[PDB]
C-alpha cells in the first residue's frame, strides 16, 4: 500500500484568446491509488459536462488522468481544478494562470 | 525509428460498493487506439483512433471477448493474492498489469515485456531474456513456481515475438497517415519580470508528436541543468503534447540565455535566442 | 491485438 499525492496542472489546449472557444484542461498524474475526485471550477462553481481520460500510468506505477470541458474564456471569468484524494488532508485548488 | 504496442490494465476491488472496476487500454507509441471499462455502457472493447475503425466485425469481437477473459482472471487474480497476503477481505485493493511488445527501425521484434503490480509495488515481471521472472517477494515465488511449472513464459514468448509483432506492423500501415507522421513543435519564448533584478524566462513547446522531447536552457553555451524548472510533459487533449521550461535569470542577463530544442519531428536542433 | 488468454496469478 504505497500512497503518492497527485499533481496537478491546469491548462488550455490552445493559446488563450478572450471570446475564442477551447477546452480547459486538468491533467492530474502520479497518484496512487486510483479513486480521485476532480472538478473543473468557473468562478467557484463546479462545471458538469466534464469528460475524462481513460485510467493509465507510468511506469512507476502511478496513475494519470486527463479532465477536460469546452469553454470560452472571458476575462470576466475564473477557473480552477478542484482534486481531493486520499492522500489530501484537504481539497487542493489549482487556479489556471492564463500566461503560464 | 522504433515502436511500440502496448496493453495497461487496472483492476481495482470495492468491497461493500459492488464488482471490481476494470480498465483497459491499448496503445501504439503515444496514440491510445482502444479501451474498455467495466463501469462503461457498451461492454464492448471500443475504438479510440481512427485507423482501427476500420477493423470489422471479427476483430471487435475478438477484442472484446479477450477482454473480458482478462477481465474475468483478474477478478479471480483479486481473491488469490488477498489469500496469499493473509488480507481481511474488506479492503479495495489494486492489481496493474502492463505488456506489449518493440520493434525497430525495420519494423522488426527488438523487445518484450509483461510486468504486474499489487497495491503499486512490483509483484512480478517477465525479464528481458523472455525466459524467466523476477518476483518481488515470497508471494510472487508462488506465481513464479506454478507459472515455471506451467511453461508460461514460452505461451508469453511466442506471443511477444509473434502475434505482437505482427499486428503492431499490420496497425502501423493501416494507420500510416497519423502513427507515422510527425507533428514538430510550434515553439516561443516568455518574458515576466519577477522583480529589480529578476525575470522569468519560459520556453515552451506545443502541439508535438510523439511525446518524447528535450527543453534545455543554456547561459553562454553552458547548460544549465541545475536552475531550469521543467514541467512533466502533458497531453494536450487533441492527440499532441506541449512542455515548458523556465529559468529565472539576473535583470540585463537575458541576451545570454539560449532555449535548445530536440525533437524527433525538427530537420536539425532550435535554438532560440533573446534578440531584440 | 490481446493476448488469447491470461494465465491466474
Ligand atoms: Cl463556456
Ligand atoms: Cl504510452
Ligand atoms: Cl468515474
Amino acid at each position: 500500500m504505497i500512497q503518492r499525492t497527485p499533481k496537478i496542472q491546469v491548462y488550455s489546449r490552445h493559446p488563450a484568446e478572450n471570446g475564442k472557444s477551447n477546452f480547459l484542461n486538468c491533467y492530474v498524474s502520479g497518484f496512487h491509488p486510483s479513486d480521485i475526485e476532480v472538478d473543473l471550477l468557473k468562478n467557484g462553481e463546479r462545471i458538469e459536462k466534464v469528460e475524462h481520460s481513460d485510467l493509465s500510468f507510468s511506469k512507476d506505477w502511478s496513475f494519470y488522468l486527463l479532465y477536460y470541458t469546452e469553454f470560452t474564456p472571458t476575462e470576466k471569468n475564473e477557473y480552477a481544478c478542484r482534486v481531493n484524494h486520499v492522500t489530501l488532508s484537504q481539497p487542493k485548488i489549482v487556479k489556471w494562470d492564463r500566461d503560464m | 525509428g522504433s515502436h511500440s504496442m502496448r496493453y495497461f490494465f487496472t483492476s481495482v476491488s470495492r468491497p461493500g460498493r459492488g464488482e471490481p472496476r476494470f480498465i483497459a487500454v491499448g496503445y501504439v507509441d503515444d496514440t491510445q487506439f482502444v479501451r474498455f471499462d467495466s463501469d462503461a455502457a457498451s461492454q464492448r472493447m471500443e475504438p479510440r483512433a481512427p485507423w482501427i475503425e476500420q477493423e470489422g466485425p471479427e476483430y471487435w469481437d475478438g477484442e472484446t471477448r479477450k477482454v473480458k477473459a482478462h477481465s474475468q482472471t483478474h477478478r479471480v487474480d483479486l481473491g488469490t493474492l488477498r489469500g496469499y497476503y493473509n488480507q481481511s477481505e474488506a479492503g479495495s485493493h489494486t492489481v496493474q498489469r502492463m505488456y506489449g511488445c518493440d520493434v525497430g527501425s525495420d519494423w522488426r521484434f527488438l523487445r518484450g515485456y509483461h510486468q504486474y503490480a499489487y497495491d503499486g509495488k512490483d509483484y512480478i515481471a517477465l525479464k528481458e531474456d523472455l525466459r524467466s521472472w523476477t518476483a518481488a517477494d515470497m508471494a510472487a515465488q508462488t506465481t513464479k513456481h506454478k507459472w515455471e511449472a506451467a511453461h508460461v513464459a514460452e505461451q508469453l514468448r511466442a506471443y511477444l515475438e509473434g502475434t505482437c509483432v505482427e499486428w503492431l506492423r499490420r496497425y502501423l500501415e493501416n494507420g500510416k497517415e497519423t502513427l507515422q507522421r510527425t507533428d514538430a513543435p510550434k515553439t516561443h519564448m516568455t518574458h515576466h519580470a519577477v522583480s529589480d533584478h529578476e525575470a522569468t524566462l519560459r520556453c515552451w513547446a506545443l502541439s508535438f508528436y510523439p511525446a518524447e522531447i528535450t527543453l534545455t536552457w543554456q547561459r553562454d553555451g553552458e547548460d544549465q541543468t541545475q536552475d531550469t524548472e521543467l514541467v512533466e510533459t502533458r497531453p494536450a487533449g487533441d492527440g499532441t503534447f506541449q512542455k515548458w521550461a523556465a529559468v529565472v535569470v539576473p535583470s540585463g542577463q537575458e541576451q545570454r540565455y539560449t532555449c535548445h530544442v530536440q525533437h524527433e519531428g525538427l530537420p536539425k536542433p532550435l535554438t532560440l535566442r533573446w534578440e531584440p | 491485438y490481446l493476448l488469447m488468454w491470461i494465465t491466474q496469478v
